């Protein structure tokens, strides 16, 4: 369930994290390839999917929000106000879905 | 400017060994004592070269001790041993 | 020294393109620059990077003093914009004030502690001596903030009477994974907001990582000019060879190049 | 060099691709019999 | 000619569980914080309360 | 084709909503330089310019 997903989010280091993606893209930015297009295409994708990863964890890492809130445990509910039952002669009710 | 096409030096470890005495100087020219990270790295750092200097000094403060025992200075062909007598 | 960072830049905003008298002075840029490079949250390298640009293109009015490089090597030091720093750092070796003034007081993360600390764990470690003569010269001694490290017993039983794993209850060493968005190593003491990276006990980096400004040139077409010889894979031949580790070959000084000439021709050639 | 080069190229394609867009918006409206000043073409085209 | 100056701001971000519990529980003087909605009653089937 | 001219209206100010006038000469001496004797452009679109 998400149990394991928030624990997983509240586990790694975003430093750790900074620092191997930063080796990643060091190690695939020293790749010729250019040969296949298939090859062609599958390097961009990763070194674009590397660079919004440390985007991401740098700015997680100088802000106020934890990564362990994208998954909630508490629910919120709307004001009753703001949602209301019409109340109408008779006994007719218009609720809010 | 010369220093965008100049190439420095390769592998050469004569001033790095040598940094130990000279960091050392630039140091002990004011209040700090080169310690822990610049004792028990001398250890890690006396195998360099079959120069004795900057090894045989460290013991003037505190040290007198290395890797616990000296057995340098006499494993060494190069010249022999140039009269190290640590007394 | 407000903390927010977007206080100060509308006082300046409101001289830079103000009348003639208003115009931004050198002492302007230093304050703008100082409130950027302390800010408690959010990526603030950019903004400095329009200011230096802007105070590079109205040079003619404007000249750098110490206070300028001073903020320039703590603000591209404790975001990893090293070598942007070493560079700058030897416009201040030049002024008589020395890191006196660069380190001020142990305050501010003792920016002084910084850029020995960050030089050394990168793999700059010539410039790292050349540092240590320069505090030499005029300075108070290295900071004992920026002395910290992790046969005999390495764990000492000696030590341990001294950090508060001792007697005193107050046990103040280091514990480990402690969790929360704080740093369970020390990396100086607290500051440089990204992660210390490793340079391998002052062993293998920025020698062969330098070794590549040499292998850019023959990587390199139009760089590199040479002469007739063989068409075009005299040079190119030597950067094949060059990649694979070193495999003799020691014939002779077949580059013998220069580096873009630092010059801009208008027409052509 | 590449520090000027691209600052030079950069430069040159954002200049043309101005020239281009204004003369190519304007065309359009003066093929229909209808005036406006260029002031309004060139806000919009700066942001494009 | 100094303008006048006006900072203005509007933060947004994902809020903590310590967050909401502190927007929506309300503790009485005796003691209860009750602020769990545990029933899914709308309104009585009585009156409309 | 009154449907997608209100549709263009409301893209055209959302690109320019922000853009105000601040300031007197914000001091630039870049000016972009006009050549009427080309004789491409009639006395009507040159002098509108």
């Amino acid at each position: 369930g998400a149990g394991a997903i928030r624990e997983q989010l509240a586990d790694l280091d975003l430093r750790t994290i900074i620092d191997y993606s930063f080796a990643e893209w060091k190690e695939l930015g020293e790749e010729g390839s250019t040969g296949n297009e298939w090859e062609d295409r599958k390097v961009g994708r990763r070194k674009d999917f590397l660079v919004r990863r440390m985007e991401l964890v740098k700015h997680f890492i100088r802000t106020n929000i934890e990564p362990e809130w994208m998954v909630l445990c508490l629910l919120p509910v709307l004001p009753p106000e703001l949602r209301p039952i019409i109340q109408i002669d008779g006994g007719k009710l218009m609720s809010s879905d | 400017r010369e220093l965008k096409n100049r190439p420095p030096r390769r592998w050469s470890q004569e001033w790095e060994v040598e940094l130990a005495i000279k960091i050392m100087s630039k140091v002990i020219e004011l209040g700090g004592i080169p310690t822990i990270g610049d004792c028990a790295i001398i250890l890690r750092a006396a195998i360099k070269a079959p120069l004795p200097s900057a090894f045989l000094i460290i013991l003037q403060t505190t040290h007198s001790l290395g890797y616990r025992f000296g057995s340098p200075l006499y494993d060494e062909i190069i010249t022999l041993c140039l009269d190290l007598g640590e007394l | 020294n407000c903390g927010i960072p977007e206080v100060a830049f509308a006082t300046f905003e409101n001289m830079e393109f103000g009348e003639d008298y208003m115009k931004p002075d050198t002492e302007t840029y230093n304050w703008v620059i100082q409130a950027y490079t302390r800010a408690e949250s959010y990526d603030r390298v950019q903004d400095v990077a329009e200011l230096l640009g802007l105070m590079v293109e109205d040079h003619k009015r404007l000249q750098p003093n110490m206070r300028t490089h001073v903020l320039l090597v703590e603000c591209f030091t404790k975001y990893c914009v090293i070598r942007e720093a070493i560079r700058h750092f030897r416009a201040l070796k030049n002024f008589e004030g020395g890191t006196r003034l660069l380190h001020s007081q142990g305050n501010f993360g003792d920016p002084l502690s910084l850029y020995l600390r960050a030089l050394c764990r990168e793999g700059r470690i010539e410039e790292l001596l050349d540092a240590l003569e320069t505090m030499a010269k005029d300075n108070q001694p290295i900071p004992p903030r920026a002395m910290i490290l992790s046969g005999y017993e390495v764990d000492y039983m000696a030590r341990y009477i001294s950090e508060g794993g001792l007697t005193g209850e107050r046990k103040r060493w280091v514990p480990r994974r402690g969790k929360t968005p704080l740093d369970p190593d020390v990396e100086g003491f607290i500051y440089s907001n990204p992660v210390e990276t490793s340079f391998k006990q002052r062993c293998l980096e920025e020698w062969k990582i330098r070794h590549r400004k040499l292998l850019r040139h023959l990587r390199n077409e139009g760089p590199a000019v040479l002469g007739a010889n063989a068409s075009e894979s005299d040079y190119i031949r030597v950067e094949e060879r060059l990649k694979k580790i070193i495999k003799g070959r020691e014939k002779n000084i077949l580059k013998p190049k220069a580096a873009s000439k630092m010059v801009v021709s208008e027409l052509k050639e | 060099g590449s520090p000027w080069g691209f600052l030079i190229g950069a430069e040159l394609t954002i200049a043309q691709s101005r020239i281009s867009l204004v003369n190519k918006i304007q065309k359009v409206y003066r093929s229909q019999g209808v005036q406006i000043h260029n002031r309004h073409i060139e806000i919009i085209v700066r942001q494009i | 000619m100094i303008d006048q100056y006006k900072h203005q701001q509007l933060r947004i971000g994902s809020v903590s569980p310590q967050q909401i519990s502190a927007w929506a529980t309300k503790i009485l003087p005796n003691g209860e914080i009750v602020g769990e909605v545990t029933k899914p009653y709308t309104f009585h089937y009585k009156t409309n309360k | 084709r009154t449907s997608d001219a209100g549709y263009l209206t409301r893209r055209l100010v959302e690109v320019v909503q922000h853009i105000v006038v601040r300031r007197r000469d914000c001091g630039t001496i870049r000016g972009i330089s006009v050549s009427p004797q080309n004789s491409t452009m009639p006395e009507r679109i040159l002098i509108q310019t």
